[PDB]
């Protein structure tokens, strides 16, 4: 056989094996569960891999909560020395909450993760200082942002919603300008044209959270009329809007059609009510990052902060963790009234 | 079954064909042509010679500099890390200038390299067009190839040169990268409201699909009549044989009308050319005379009335 | 080593050498321009960049 | 702010679109006229009624050919004469087919055995008026490539397994340097040409397989006027004879198979 | 009416089914058994489309929208006003397309030609079958088919593409587009070269294989030849349809996430994995 | 086993072996370099970012 | 070195050298225009 | 071992060796530039790195 033919066949054989390795090592398979949400033939629906969904349901199992004690008797504000936010809670429920917070945040480290074991009133550890601010954040969310966290059902949030039994939640973000590039006259690192984990590992902008979930840059780019004259948004801006919308799909485990009809992205007449809830989710996240997480910058140790020294911040996946509702909508705050009212 | 003429295993080695004598003043052809059995299986076995006139060498020099600008900046964008260059190669690009600078010359780090690469690449493409034109004339051929090439250049110039000028910003132009220029294509549709509703995008797709339809039909027609020497098309044009008659009768009996061995290549020429001609026009319209194509489609009665299965929702930004 | 030029064509070597040396020199000059310390035009102080995520100038 | 508006309802993009429609309508008219440079005007079941259809036939154009083989004007004012095909109509009404006559339907000139009356001279090369197709015994500058089959000396076999002859030489295209015909010495000492596109070279068994003709039908294939060159008309005759076998070699091949 | 050379070619035979009963011409068109079947399916399918349009809210040609059943109906035959008409039109379309391909086989046999043309068309049929039966079958519901409407089926394409949030990153989509774009480039080159050779400047002789092969050797250093370019035209167009069928069949039955995420296998190769 | 060279052409074997050995060694060197433990230049990969964010509009 | 024109076509050398010098000169002018300090039209910022 | 230049064309070996060694040297020089420690032009500490515990 001709050598050129042998090389061509060998190259084709290698490619076929390489393709087989990629195909069988990455692809999913039927059966697939479909949840239709739009009109027939409009291709507005959600896909769910049953094997992936079974794994997801396993890790979103709500832990059982201790029964609530009666609220008659001594109050933790009078009984204890340094109690600033849980003043109105009775002693029995105060102890129940501390046990609940331990399992929700640091089940491995126990009560010693936040407390000096011999002086409970001491605030020497930064974790207790953050925990007190976190309690205020939870109370703020459940009371003032029920337009989002109680949009359809009285779900609310607790410490377990974000922490999931870990001191550091799985999904956080920092100010990220992008990986280090060459200096001088080389094209600057613009936070784009690199694999972006928040944007589904595409080359879309890698930090859509800073302009939108911390600052309040306008997300909308589309014109509201047929002809030009009213819209000067650039394709450059559309990159960051596209990147943020890609992060929404990862955070909720849905696709674009869950909140949009793709034939007109800006349209609210064609949009599901989930788009309204997501709209308030933006404003809630900005409130959490600007008023709670960012002011805690000095309290966090330097290894808990980003490469730029900013405090870790919340986005959609911090609560949702890949599900359209956190813990599939199961509520854990109903038996913790003290976490639903601002002191 | 019958020989399907998929590939040719029986091959003959003849003397190399250097081509017709060139007109006086032309260069000598470059390279010593050689026979390759691998390429003889599917097509012609001879590789070379090549003609490198002024246009060819000038185009290569201009184009090579543009390629160096892209590659150096891509490699600098991973901080000269070769493992990261291989890992991220599809994701890398030379980004167009920032919107601040408009049509002016941007700094090197903020789009200056993009503009120079755009200029040198455009010069290389234009110089290649001269090469396609002049090589056809030197052989006594028509310039149909050059003018078809000009159609492809029109879409290229509309995307990167004409439309950014009409919009007043080089920032609207595509980047020089593989995945990023796919991002630009999608971001273009997102910004200007579903380019599916651009009628010249519809036409360009119709001709893009039509080009695939025609070449499959025409290639299949010639292959089905190679037993009659159907692939000797120019000889069929000037002296029609049974291959031409059967090809014409196959399509006449199939769909009621037919082309000729010459006119089918006119159908194919225009269908390919109209892909980028209508495409270029459609790109020049968006953002200049139309800002949202779906709303333009609604205005002109082409938006299908899909039912809304959700309760009515009000823009929450209005009530805030 | 004069005997090596009977084996290698001087035309091929000189043309390949000239292209290789220019590209190498162009690459090295670019690498220096891609550093703050060895940038000989604007100097060690890199200029501030404009906002990419910005609207069209209107 | 309404940029691009001509009236309250007509805008610039709409006008450009209708401009394209006018051009595209003209282009289709132009293309359809170019389609009518061969075979028009149409013939009917009337001795002197011709149809040109819509759009009409275009103005004539002239091709200049190489090596003083003349000028060709299309559409032809007087169409080329047709071969004298031998077939009997299956019915009298228009649209009915006909049945070729004769014991050897491949020689009837009807159906797939028909061919065009092309030039009765060999196709010449562009550089020299030398015939383009030549046997390798004449075109000694062409030799078979190695690592590929060499069909010289192989048996020529019909689809019924009957050996009709042996392959003696190959005819090459002096312009494209490829094989177009295999010359076979038949058992009746006939020396016919077989089309390469209709030949399956089985180098394992040393046979050239014909799926179109039985062994005995190969013996009646057309022969060249002179042994060292083939005219364009002869190329059409040879192709028509072999290719019509797929429909005429056996009665089964012409009838519905299911 | 017949072309000047046509009458000698109108022989009996070449049919697969029926034989002499349907072996006749109507005007320029040959009928055969599958021509009857193709005509039946085409006419009935078109008439059902008009009836489905009559049930709809508009007669605007661009806005007519015939939609498939709900996903909840699964693989069952829905009521006619709720996607059942779409299913009937789909069956008619499948019958019409297959009959058209089979009719071409008989026509090619009548002319003694190869079967390359129906072979090439079969890949177009495969892509359609992938869209309306194969992909819906793997998803378990006929509701996954695209609606029948000139502008409404673009809405299905758009929404389907964004169910994976960036459809450009689909790897089979990239290959299929590369074939479509190359086919158009190849078609433009081939059409130009033949016309340039057949139509030189006025008064100049027509040019043949020497100039045709010589042209691309001069400009690019290689010529594929007349046989190769027509092989390439089929191969590019056929593979564009084949990889189009692949790109959509893997979107949903074999991939339920964003397409850019699929490229994490390359990003995580141990030679450079983070 | 010297007879192995009566069966295979030495020119192809050495070229194939040389290409094979370099690609494998390049593969192994790169796999170790991408690890934190066996990176012999800097050690663990810190993933440095650009010094400052690109300013907002 | 007068013998370098015996093995090199002077027509080919001049064409390649002419295009190269013009491209290089365009490259350098373009680089300077994109610098802050050496922009001679709008000047430094 | 000198009986290798009769077996391998010296022109092909030297050209292949020249291209291979230059590409290899480019690869190594490029990798060192990408490192923080072995970059000989701008030197160490070019970007921002998060502090570790
Ligand atoms: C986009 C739009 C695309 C639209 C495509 C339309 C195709 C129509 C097919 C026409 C068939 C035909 O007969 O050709 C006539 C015509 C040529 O006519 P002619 O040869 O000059 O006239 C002959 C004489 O009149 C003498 O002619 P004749 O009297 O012999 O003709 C008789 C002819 C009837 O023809 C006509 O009378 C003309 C009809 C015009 C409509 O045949 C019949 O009688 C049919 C009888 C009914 C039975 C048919 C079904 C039987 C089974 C067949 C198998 C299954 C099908 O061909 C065309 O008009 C083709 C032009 C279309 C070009 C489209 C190019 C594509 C553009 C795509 C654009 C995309 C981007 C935008
Ligand atoms: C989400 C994305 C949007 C979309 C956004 C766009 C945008 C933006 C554009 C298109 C365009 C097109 N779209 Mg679209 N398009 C969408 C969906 C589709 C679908 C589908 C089934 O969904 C299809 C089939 C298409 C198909 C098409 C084509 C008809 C058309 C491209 C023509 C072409 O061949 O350009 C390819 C050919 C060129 C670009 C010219 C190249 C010629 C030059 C000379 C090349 C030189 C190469 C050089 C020498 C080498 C340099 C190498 C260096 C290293 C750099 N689109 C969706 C709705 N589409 C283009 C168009 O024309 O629209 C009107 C276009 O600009
Ligand atoms: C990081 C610390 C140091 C440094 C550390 C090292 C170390 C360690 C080494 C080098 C070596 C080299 N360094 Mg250093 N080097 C540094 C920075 C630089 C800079 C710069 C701009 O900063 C430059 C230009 C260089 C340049 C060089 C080269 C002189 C040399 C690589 C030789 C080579 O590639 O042969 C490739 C080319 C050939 C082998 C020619 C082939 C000849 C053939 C066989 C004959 C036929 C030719 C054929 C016909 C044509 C094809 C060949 C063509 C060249 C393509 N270094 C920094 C400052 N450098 C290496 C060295 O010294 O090697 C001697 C080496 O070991
Ligand atoms: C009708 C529209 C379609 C079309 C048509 C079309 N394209 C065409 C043509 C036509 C008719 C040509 O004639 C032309 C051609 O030449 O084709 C063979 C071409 C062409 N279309 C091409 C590409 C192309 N076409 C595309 C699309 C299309 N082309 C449409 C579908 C696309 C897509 C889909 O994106 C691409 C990518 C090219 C293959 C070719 C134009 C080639 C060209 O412009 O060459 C010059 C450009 C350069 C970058 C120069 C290269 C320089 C070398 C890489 C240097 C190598 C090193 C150097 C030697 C070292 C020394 C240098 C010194 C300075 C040191
Ligand atoms: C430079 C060259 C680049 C081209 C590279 C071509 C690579 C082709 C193979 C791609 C493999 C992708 C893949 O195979 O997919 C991965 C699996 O890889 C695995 O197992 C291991 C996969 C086995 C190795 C594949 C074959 C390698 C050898 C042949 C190479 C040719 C996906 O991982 P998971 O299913 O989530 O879990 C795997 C578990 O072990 C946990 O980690
Ligand atoms: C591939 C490059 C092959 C090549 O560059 O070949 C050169 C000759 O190119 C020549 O004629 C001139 C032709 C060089 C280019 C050949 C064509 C390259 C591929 C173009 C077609 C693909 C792209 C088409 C669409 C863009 C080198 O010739 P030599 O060194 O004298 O001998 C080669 C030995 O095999 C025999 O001596
Ligand atoms: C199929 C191939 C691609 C077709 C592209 C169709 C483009 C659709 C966009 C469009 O519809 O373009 C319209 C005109 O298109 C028209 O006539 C088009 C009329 C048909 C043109 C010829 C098509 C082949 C026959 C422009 O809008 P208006 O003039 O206000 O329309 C008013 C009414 O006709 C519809 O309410
Ligand atoms: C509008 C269409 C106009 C078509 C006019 C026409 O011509 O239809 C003819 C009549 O068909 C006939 O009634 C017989 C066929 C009846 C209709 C065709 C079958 C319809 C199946 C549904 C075609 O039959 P032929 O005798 O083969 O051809 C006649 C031509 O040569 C006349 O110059
Ligand atoms: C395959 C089995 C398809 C069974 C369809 C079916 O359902 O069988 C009956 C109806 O079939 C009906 O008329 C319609 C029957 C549809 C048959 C579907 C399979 C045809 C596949 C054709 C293409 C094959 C290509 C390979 C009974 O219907 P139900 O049980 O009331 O439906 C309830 C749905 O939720 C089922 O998903
Ligand atoms: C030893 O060297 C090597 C290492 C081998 C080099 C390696 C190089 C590599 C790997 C390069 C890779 C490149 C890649 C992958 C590129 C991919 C590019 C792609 C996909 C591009 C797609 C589309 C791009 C388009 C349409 C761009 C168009 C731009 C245009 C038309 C610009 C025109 C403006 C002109 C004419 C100007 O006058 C303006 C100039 C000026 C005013 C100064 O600036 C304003
Ligand atoms: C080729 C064979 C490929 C078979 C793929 C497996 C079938 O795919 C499977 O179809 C069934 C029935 O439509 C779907 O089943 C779903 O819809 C049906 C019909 O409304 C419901 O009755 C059922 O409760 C629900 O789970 C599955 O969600 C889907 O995963
Ligand atoms: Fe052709």
């Amino acid at each position: 056989m001709n050598t050129g033919v042998q090389a061509a066949l060998a190259a084709a054989a290698v490619a076929a094996v390489a393709v087989a390795g990629v195909v069988f090592g990455t692809f999913e398979r039927p059966p697939i569960e479909t949840v239709q949400r739009g009109a027939r033939g409009l291709a507005m629906s959600e896909l769910y891999n049953p094997r992936f969904l079974a794994e997801t349901r396993a890790e979103n199992v709500v832990p059982a909560s201790l029964p609530r004690l009666p609220d008659v008797g001594l109050k933790a504000g009078e009984v204890y020395h340094n109690v600033q936010v849980l003043k109105d809670v009775s002693v029995g429920n105060f102890t129940r909450l501390m046990a609940s917070m331990t399992t929700w945040v640091a089940p491995q480290q126990g009560c010693g993760y936040c407390h000096n074991t011999n002086n409970m009133a001491s605030d020497a550890k930064y974790t207790k200082v953050v925990a007190r601010r976190m309690i205020q954040m939870v109370q703020h969310i459940n009371q003032d942002w029920k337009v989002h966290v109680m949009a359809n059902a009285p779900t609310g949030v607790v410490c377990y919603t974000c922490h999931r039994g870990n001191p550091v939640p799985k999904n956080i973000w920092f100010n990220n300008p992008g990986p280090l590039q060459a200096g001088g006259y080389a094209e600057a690192e613009i936070g784009k044209n690199h694999p972006a984990p928040f944007a589904n590992n595409s080359s879309l902008p890698l930090d859509p959270f800073t302009p939108f979930l911390e600052h309040a840059e306008n997300i909308r780019v589309q014109a509201t009329q047929a002809l030009p004259g009213t819209d000067n948004s650039s394709i450059k801006q559309t990159y960051w809007t596209y990147a943020l919308m890609a992060s929404f799909t990862q955070a909720l485990g849905v696709n674009c059609t869950y909140c949009h009809d793709s034939r007109l992205w800006e349209s609210w007449d064609m949009a599901p009510p989930q788009r309204v809830t997501a709209w308030y989710g933006i404003r809630m996240v900005r409130d959490l990052n600007n008023n709670f997480l960012d002011p805690l910058k000095t309290t966090f140790p330097d290894y808990r902060r980003g490469p730029l020294g900013d405090s870790p911040k919340v986005w959609c996946a911090t609560c949702h963790n890949g599900v359209y509702k956190p813990l599939f909508g199961k509520s854990m705050v109903t038996t913790f009234p003290e976490l639903t009212k601002v002191s | 079954p019958e020989f399907q003429n998929v590939f040719t295993r029986v091959q003959v080695k003849g003397p190399v064909h250097m081509g017709v004598p060139l007109p006086r003043g032309s260069w000598a052809r470059t390279g010593k042509p050689f026979h390759l059995y691998l390429l003889g299986l599917i097509g012609d076995a001879q590789i070379g010679p090549i003609y490198l006139g002024f246009s060819g060498v000038a185009s290569i020099i201009f184009g090579f500099i543009a390629i160096e600008i892209i590659g150096f900046n891509m490699l600098a964008s991973v901080d000269w890390s070769v493992p990261e260059f291989f890992r991220q190669f599809f994701w890398l690009a030379l980004e167009p200038p920032a919107p601040k600078y408009g049509l002016g010359l941007a700094p090197l780090a903020e789009g200056g390299w993009w503009g120079m690469a755009g200029f040198f690449l455009t010069a290389s493409i234009l110089l290649w067009w001269v090469r396609m034109y002049r090589r056809a004339r030197a052989l006594g051929l028509g310039t149909h190839t050059a003018w078809a090439f000009a159609s492809a250049i029109f879409l290229y110039l509309s995307l990167g040169f004409i439309r950014p000028i009409l919009m007043g910003c080089w920032c609207e132009a595509p980047p020089f990268g593989i995945f990023p220029h796919l991002d630009w294509t999608a971001a273009f549709s997102l910004r200007y409201g579903n380019l599916f509703y651009n009628p010249f995008h519809m036409l360009s797709i119709a001709f893009l699909y039509g080009s695939a339809v025609l070449f499959a039909m025409h290639g299949g027609t010639v292959l089905a009549t190679t037993r009659f020497g159907g692939e000797r098309e120019v000889e069929q044009i000037t002296d029609r044989g049974t291959a031409g008659e059967r090809a014409m009768l196959f399509w006449r009996w199939t769909m009621g009308f037919n082309a000729t061995f010459e006119s089918i290549h006119r159908w194919g020429w225009w269908f390919a050319v109209l892909v980028t001609l209508t495409g270029g026009i459609g790109i020049l319209l968006t953002g200049t005379v139309v800002d949202n194509w779906f709303l333009w489609g609604v205005k002109h009665g082409i938006a299908a009335p899909w039912p809304n299965v959700f309760p009515h929702v009000v823009d929450p930004a209005l009530l805030a | 080593m004069w005997r090596m030029w009977l084996l290698f064509d001087p035309r091929r070597i000189l043309v390949a050498l000239g292209v290789f040396l220019f590209v190498l020199a162009l690459l090295i000059h670019f690498i220096l321009l891609s550093t703050d310390r060895f940038n000989w035009l604007d100097g060690p102080h890199r200029g501030a960049v404009a906002a990419q995520m910005a609207p069209l100038p209107a | 702010m309404e940029i691009g508006a001509i009236t309250q309802q007509i805008d610039a993009a709409q006008l450009v679109l209708y401009t394209f429609w006018l051009f595209f309508a003209g282009l289709i008219i132009y293309l359809r006229m170019e389609d009518k440079r061969e075979g028009y005007p149409l013939v009917t079941e009337i001795p002197g009624k011709f149809l040109e259809g819509f759009p009409p036939m275009p103005a004539p154009k002239t091709f200049i050919l190489t090596h003083n083989q003349g000028t060709v004007t299309v559409p032809r004012a007087v169409p080329r004469a047709e071969i004298e095909y031998k077939a009997e109509p299956c019915a009298a009404w228009p649209g009915a087919p006909h049945e070729p006559v004769g014991p050897n339907k491949m020689l009837s000139g009807a159906g797939p055995s028909g061919y065009a009356l092309r030039f009765d001279t060999p196709e010449p090369t562009f550089d020299t008026g030398v015939p383009r197709m030549a046997p390798m015994r004449v075109a000694t500058d062409h030799v078979f490539d190695e690592d590929g089959p060499n069909p010289i000396g192989y048996d020529l076999v019909g689809f019924d397994g009957i050996v009709a002859g042996k392959i003696t030489d190959a005819w090459v295209d002096r312009e494209e340097s490829l094989v177009r015909y295999l010359e076979a010495k038949l058992t009746n000492d006939k020396s016919i040409l077989v089309p390469m596109p209709l030949s399956r070279v089985k180098d394992s068994t040393g046979q050239v397989l014909l799926a179109s003709l039985k062994g005995e039908q190969v013996l009646e294939a057309p022969t060249l006027a002179n042994p060292d060159q083939v005219t364009l008309r002869e190329e059409d005759r040879i192709a028509a004879y072999f290719a019509s076998g797929h429909l005429y070699a056996t009665q089964a091949r012409q009838e519905s198979i299911l | 009416a017949m072309l000047s050379f046509e009458p000698k070619y109108r022989t009996r035979g070449g049919t697969l089914i029926g034989g002499d009963l349907f072996d006749f011409w109507v005007g320029p068109l040959w009928v055969g058994f599958f021509g009857v079947t193709a005509a039946f399916f085409a006419i009935l399918g078109t008439l059902l489309i008009v009836w489905a349009a009559a049930l709809g809210p508009t007669w605007n040609i661009w806005r007519i929208n015939i939609a498939p059943p709900d996903i909840s109906y699964g693989l069952a035959f829905a009521p006619l006003r709720e996607g059942g008409l779409w299913q009937l039109i789909t069956v008619c379309a499948c019958g019409a397309f297959v009959s058209w391909a089979l009719r071409q086989v008989e026509i090619a046999r009548k002319l003694g030609m190869g079967l390359h043309i129906p072979f090439a068309f079969s890949f177009a049929i495969l892509a359609y079958f992938t869209l309306v039966v194969f992909r819906p079958l793997l998803m378990g519901a006929w509701g996954y088919g695209f609606p029948y409407g000139i502008l409404s089926h673009l809405d299905w394409v758009s929404n389907t593409g964004y169910q994976y949030l960036h459809f450009h990153y689909n790897p089979a989509h990239m290959i299929a587009i590369s074939f479509f774009f190359t086919n158009a480039l190849a078609l433009a080159l081939h059409g130009s070269l033949i016309l340039s050779a057949a139509n030189p400047p006025k008064g100049e002789v027509v040019k043949g294989a020497e100039q045709e092969n010589g042209y691309f050797r001069d400009v690019i250093g290689y010529s594929i030849g007349t046989l190769g370019i027509h092989r390439l035209g089929v191969f590019l167009a056929v593979s564009a349809a084949f990889w189009s069928a692949v790109c959509i069949i893997i979107s949903g039955p074999f991939w339920t996430r964003g397409w850019p995420e699929w490229w994490s296998w390359w990003l995580n190769l141990p030679m450079w994995s983070h």
